Order: C-alpha cells, then structure tokens, then sequence
C-alpha cells in the first residue's frame, strides 16, 4: 500500500493493431504544486518497444535530455529566473512506441521503470509520485 | 578540495537537484549564487563540487548538462 501520492502521472490508454506505431503522451497532475526537475526511466512489456523519447516536455515548455539505451529522460523545469514551474495539462513526456507486426493479441503495459524522481526544489527533496493507466490493447484478446 | 563530484547542493548525493541549483545560481545570482540571499543559495563548496565540466572554468550551464548526462549513463563518471 502507498499513501495518496503528491503527483500523479497518466500514461493514457491505447488500442492498436500489431504492426502499428503508438504515440504515448504522459500527462501529470501535480495538484497545483511546482516541480523543479524530473529524472526518470520508462519501461514497456515485451515485445513492444519504446523507439524514441521526445526531447520536449511540453507541460513545462522545457527541453529534456534523453538516453534511449536506458529508456531515460531528465530535465530542469525552471522559469528564466530559476523558479520551479507548475506544469500545464500538456504532456510532460511523449514516447514513440512500436507494436511489432508479430505481437500477440493482449494488453501490454507502458509506464516507469525502477526510477521516477520528481524534485521540489534544489536540495534533493522529492514529491511522492504514482502512475496510472498505460494499457496498450493489441488486437482483440 | 571536492567532497563529492557533482554535489553542487552539498547533500552527499548526486541527483538532478544538483543540476537545478547550478541553473538557479546562473539564472538569478543575487538570489541563488555563492553570495545569494536565499537560504538555499549555492555555496562555495557547492561551486567546487559542481565544476564537473571543464574543471577549472567554474560554474557554467555545461556543468548542469554534465550532471544530466551522468544521471542518464551517457557518461560513466564525474568529473
Ligand atoms: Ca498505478
Ligand atoms: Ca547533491
Ligand atoms: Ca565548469
């Protein structure tokens, strides 16, 4: 069990046919709280692949650094004076997913991996977070 | 003397908050720089620890980017 999280990510839900590409837009509800940075890694159920992570975090109008080799992304979400930003309702992350044409009918998850850090300030303090949805239904299981 | 490479906020770990404090010091030095008025301004020790890119040139945007690269395993260490 975990308490009601400070910040909630929503990966969305999707339906696809085997062979299709899926754009996964992740939004965030910070409950009107400002966030200074994020540092995360993603994960996805085999045999689906995250092919690319967009370098824009539209929710913060900021640029993310990425490393597809670890499905990682991070950014600092500060205004031009250094103050942490409250995200908009736009996607915080965009993932470009391939559903191979060999994929069996089923429901496949996309979400975070073993690291998802949402920072409050400049001192290592972090919000609690959770993620919802991220179900990709492939065919008619 | 550096206590921990990348530890710009002197909390004993290297994480994305270290990139934040560098960016804040650069964006608003009167608030967040070495002589800043905010309680969480960067410290002298933090500026030494944070000088991970081109060590010797002090704190620039590229120091924050280097911390991000390290966190992403794009580079193996800091410096
Ligand atoms: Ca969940
Ligand atoms: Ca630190
Ligand atoms: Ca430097």
């Amino acid at each position: 069990p975990v308490a009601n999280a400070d910040v909630i990510f929503d990966f969305g839900n999707y339906e696809a046919k085997a062979g299709e590409e899926v754009q996964v837009d992740v939004t965030v509800d910070s409950k009107n709280k400002a966030i200074s940075a994020m540092d995360v890694v993603f994960a996805i159920d085999s045999p689906l692949t995250i092919d690319e992570i967009d370098k824009e975090s539209l929710a913060f109008k900021t640029t993310a650094m990425t490393n597809i080799a670890i499905l990682g992304a991070n950014f600092k979400s500060l205004d031009d004076k250094g103050e942490p930003l409250v995200p908009t309702k736009d996607p915080v992350f965009t993932l470009y997913v391939t559903v191979p044409a060999t994929t069996p009918d089923g429901v496949y998850n996309v979400g975070f991996g073993n690291k998802c850090e949402v920072h409050k300030s400049n001192d290592g303090s972090k919000y609690s977070s959770t993620a919802i949805n991220g179900k990709i239904k492939v065919g008619n299981p | 003397n550096v206590t921990l490479w990348g530890d710009a906020n002197c909390d004993g770990i290297v994480d994305i908050s270290d990139a934040v404090i560098i960016m804040q010091s650069l964006s608003n030095p009167s608030k967040f720089g070495r002589n800043g008025n905010d309680e969480h301004h960067i410290t002298a020790q933090g500026e030494l620890n944070g000088d991970v890119n081109e060590n010797g040139n002090g704190i620039t945007n590229a120091d924050a980017l280097a911390i991000q690269k390290y966190l992403l395993n794009l580079i193996g260490n800091l410096t």
